[PDB]
């Protein structure tokens, strides 16, 4: 109806007026993070035998 | 239809001002980093005693029980280091598409294709505790948000957030067009995202009561999304054999995730505890291994002899378990 | 120590009890009911009892347990069904005249069930209520068929037609023709993996539930004959 | 010259019963209630292409048995057992199928995994007590002269046998096992014929040579296999000085050979080729 379209004006009249970053700086941060916390997940790096709790 | 015309100027004016922020792709930021390389994992564990197919699990804050539902109208407790059972916790109903660990390990919640949450009591044996009622429409997600309200999300495009003690809802999330089907919570418990049917997926502020953002990235129906350890990204699975990597100050996707060699839909997506590897299951009878950052294939989780619906990491990054429509469950390490 | 040996014990109990509800499990057979508005979905299931709707029924020693799902153009949930016996299907056959009409409505409704992926191997036992309505409208009936059916014209009764005592040679036609409108959808995309069984039911009918049952175990008899390459 | 040809059928029996008993063991997915039968027929057939099969072959080739006499009573009591209990299983498979044809509401209940166990415990029972029994005690030994010759000799292993023993031995192996096989397949076939008249009449205008085919082969190859020898056993009996040695063991060596088809028979699924492709492949 008539007010369905009007709501989505109103609304996508908000979403456009937002602070945005340069996508560089996102993924200099995400490389960052990734980085830092990099050896502490068994996942990634085989843990030896001894600490596996399901073996 | 003056809107109709409205509406379209505004799309275009927003699409213009992502692109402006393109200084350069995440592929070309991250090129020469070393690769992960091959990962080979062997299954631990083998959990069995569902009469039927599997649709949900969820892990435990302590990494060491979990919970699964399945057709037959059963919520079974496993212990994973023993691998015997503790509970066995009969329904009401027998079809059920969800289930829920709650923080403390006091209560496990579920719902199905009736359209009532319940949620039972495991510290008093197990029984009843409350019936949450409200939803026009099946539901599809459930997570507990503390001890003593919930959010779901059920499949008459709206999703709620509840109150246990009083039953009540007290804030109603609109704006979707099709149903919706998951959702993952912020670490911190503050904001959360959903994936919608309408390929789009939107952000939403419990405090605020309001959307925030939204993400039209991709074409087809969106079946499960999760959420960056960071809190500042979310990576979604649809129907089109594509997983795609969102971005929340960004405001526009990074990377596509996709292999010429698969053509079926997707059913779960997890990451891991550092955040470097994309755990994502298929139709393909199979699971497979991405790289968060490269978007390299590194693995495949082969082992099931049916469609694979569930999967979930520990608190602790040390196992991955999937869920199949086996009546089988896993525990891969 | 001694909680390894409760824990064990707990699941020794827990295993005994699935055990026990396993075989009553797979005794029973599961059908889906799904139909249209204005179909009679809620009467046939009154008759079989004397958000989703459950029922059983025990016949011959043999247990039943139906399901009425429900409201959506596109129903994601159907994947769940996949599992069930057969699928009931009731349609209106007297509303040709109402409301795009809700006949071609059924029909794509129906087109678009056999031609679920999900449901490639799953029978369907289909329904014609309102037969009396049809009759009555039909014969000593102000409109034709043809207006809203251009095809009724270039149709011919079934020589296998097998006309009940005291009905006339225009309603037989109707009928026929009518049932044919899905005998056709079902028979071309088949592939031998499931079949269909038309029947016609009107309010004033005690047979139904035999019908349910003789279906289904021609379903199960059929899937076991294919399954071990014998048809 | 016979050597390739023995060689070739031992191999032939070995390699496609230890493929199908490895694939029904690695994959829990063809573990049904019907492939216990299919395992325990495979177990039967190995250990008889295994057994009696190269020892036979020597023995031929030799013209001398170079083992005692408790060898040669072995090898014959082994003989018998492998073969009764290769039989049994295929009747007791032709029951299962009219039973989860004939009775579809009644076969999930009627047959469960404790009863599987118990039926082909009792089979491989009632073959070994016609086999080690009446053989490895003194009680199939003939009265004759070359009888007796035969027996006293350390180097001669032959077969002599009573009018009683050859009598009730081809009773219970074949004719019982016969019987009841023609009329599951009979009944079986009816039902079929019913179930596509029924679909013809029901769907016929829009759109019985597939179960005759397959009834075909089942019933032909056991037959033509396993029956000629099964009645110039009591031939040779009933009567002397008819039939010679030489047709005698041709005869039951070529019954030996039904033990290589049935993994070609009754493992022909979809599923168990996928199976097949999944290792040594
Ligand atoms: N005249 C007539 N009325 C019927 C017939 N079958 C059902 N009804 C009437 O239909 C009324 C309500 O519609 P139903 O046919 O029961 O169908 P329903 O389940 O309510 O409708 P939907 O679930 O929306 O398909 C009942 O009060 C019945 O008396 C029939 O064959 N003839
Ligand atoms: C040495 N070969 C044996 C000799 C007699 C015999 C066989 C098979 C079944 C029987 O009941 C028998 O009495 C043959 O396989």
């Amino acid at each position: 109806s008539i007010a369905q379209a009007r709501k989505l004006v109103e609304q996508l009249k908000m979403e456009a007026n937002i602070d945005r970053i340069k996508v560089s700086k996102a993924a200099a941060d995400l490389m960052a993070y990734c980085e830092a916390h990099a050896k502490e997940d068994p996942l990634l790096t085989p843990v030896p035998a001894s600490e596996n709790p399901f073996r | 239809d003056q809107l109709r015309q409205e509406a379209e100027q505004l799309k275009n004016q927003i699409r213009d001002a992502r692109k402006a922020c393109a200084d350069a792709t995440l592929s070309q930021i991250t090129n020469n980093i070393d690769p992960v390389g091959r990962i080979q994992m062997r299954t631990r564990r083998t959990l069995r005693g569902h009469l039927a197919k599997i649709y949900a699990m969820h892990w435990g804050t302590d990494s060491r029980l979990l919970v699964s539902a399945s057709q037959d109208g059963k919520l079974i407790i496993w212990d994973s280091y023993t691998t015997n059972k503790v509970h066995a916790i009969p329904l009401r109903s027998s079809w059920v598409m969800t289930c829920a660990y709650a923080p403390s390990g006091n209560y496990v919640a579920c719902g199905g294709l009736d359209n009532i949450c319940s949620i039972y009591n495991l510290k008093t044996n197990v029984r009843v505790s409350r019936e949450l009622a409200g939803h026009t429409g099946y539901l599809s997600c459930c997570r507990f948000l503390d001890d003593n309200q919930i959010v779901t999300s059920s499949g008459d495009t709206t999703c709620a957030l509840w109150d246990i003690e009083t039953g009540q809802q007290t804030t109603t999330f609109t704006g979707h067009t099709g149903d919706v089907m998951s959702l993952s919570l912020a670490p911190d418990t503050r904001l959360f995202v959903s994936g919608a049917c309408d390929a789009s997926a939107k952000l939403w502020d419990v405090r605020e009561g309001m959307c925030r953002q939204t993400f039209t990235g991709h074409e087809s129906d969106i079946n499960a999304i999760c959420f960056f350890p960071n809190g500042n990204a979310f990576a979604t699975g649809s129907d089109d054999a594509t997983c795609r990597l969102f971005d929340l100050r960004a405001d526009q996707e990074l990377m596509t995730y996709s292999h010429d060699n698969i053509i079926c839909g997707i059913t779960s997506v997890s990451f891991s505890k550092s955040g470097r590897l994309l755990l994502a299951g298929y139709d393909d009878f199979n699971c497979n291994v991405w790289d968060a950052l490269k978007a390299d294939r590194a693995g495949v989780l082969a082992g099931h002899d049916n469609r694979v619906s569930c999967l979930g990491v520990t608190d602790d990054g040390m196992a991955v378990a999937t869920g199949s429509w086996d009546s089988f469950l896993k525990i891969w390490n | 120590r001694n909680e390894e040996k409760a824990q064990r014990e707990a699941n020794k109990k827990i295993e005994k009890q699935l055990q026990k509800d396993k075989q009553v499990y797979r005794a029973t057979h599961r059908l889906l009911l799904l139909g249209a508005g204005e179909s009679g979905k809620s009467t046939i299931v009154k008759q079989m009892r004397i958000g989703i709707f459950e029922t059983k029924f025990q016949v011959d020693k043999v247990n039943f347990h139906m399901f009425d799902v429900g409201r959506d153009e596109r129903r994601k949930w159907i994947q769940c069904f996949n599992d069930v016996t057969a699928i009931i299907f009731v349609v209106a056959s007297s509303s040709y005249n109402m409301v795009t009409n809700r006949l071609q409505e059924a029909l794509n409704l129906f087109k678009s069930i056999w031609n679920n992926r999900w449901l490639r191997t799953i029978s369907v036992i289909l329904f014609l209520n309102k037969q009396d309505l049809l009759a009555e409208k039909v014969l000593a009936g102000k409109s034709k068929i043809e207006d809203y059916f251009p095809e009724f014209a270039r149709y011919t009764t079934p020589e296998d037609a097998t006309p009940e005592p005291g009905e006339d040679p225009r309603v037989t036609r109707a009928k026929y023709f009518i049932r044919d409108e899905f005998l056709r959808i079902s028979t071309a995309s088949g592939d031998g993996r499931h079949y269909c069984y038309p029947h016609f039911t009107c309010a004033v009918d005690t047979e139904n539930i035999r019908r349910v049952f003789n279906d289904c175990r021609d379903i199960i008899q059929r899937m076991h004959l294919r399954q071990y390459e014998l048809l | 010259g016979m050597g390739i040809v023995m060689s070739l059928i031992v191999l032939a029996i070995v390699f496609g019963n230890v493929l199908v008993i490895t694939a029904i063991a690695k994959f829990e997915r063809l573990q049904t209630v019907t492939n216990y039968f299919i395992t325990s027929l495979a177990c039967a057939d190995l250990v008889m292409g295994l057994a009696v099969v190269p020892f036979g072959a020597a023995h031929i080739l030799t013209k001398t048995w170079t083992f005692g006499n408790f060898w040669c009573e072995f090898w014959t009591s082994i003989d018998v057992l492998c073969v009764t209990a290769s039989i049994e299983t295929l009747c007791v498979i032709a029951v299962d199928r009219y039973f989860a044809i004939t009775s579809p509401f009644k076969y999930q209940s009627l047959l469960t995994k404790n009863k599987a166990r118990v039926i082909i415990l009792m089979v491989w029972i009632v073959s070994g007590l016609t086999s080690f029994l009446p053989i490895q005690m003194h009680w199939y030994r003939a009265t004759h002269q070359e009888a007796i010759n035969c027996y006293a000799e350390e180097t001669c292993c032959d077969f002599f046998t009573n009018q009683a023993y050859a009598i009730a031995s081809s009773i219970v192996s074949f004719y019982v096992p016969l019987v009841i096989m023609v009329f599951v397949y009979s009944r079986v076939f009816q039902e079929a014929k019913r179930q596509l008249q029924k679909i013809d009449k029901s769907e016929g205008r829009f759109h019985e040579h597939k179960a005759l085919k397959t009834l075909g082969i089942i019933m032909g190859t056991f037959t033509l296999c396993w029956l000629p020898f099964f009645i110039v056993n009591i031939v040779h009996v009933i009567q002397d000085n008819l039939i010679r040695k030489e047709v005698y063991i041709l005869l039951n060596w070529i019954g030996y050979v039904n033990s290589g088809f049935n993994p070609l028979i009754y493992c022909r699924s979809p599923d168990f080729r996928i199976a097949f492709q999944e290792l040594l492949c």
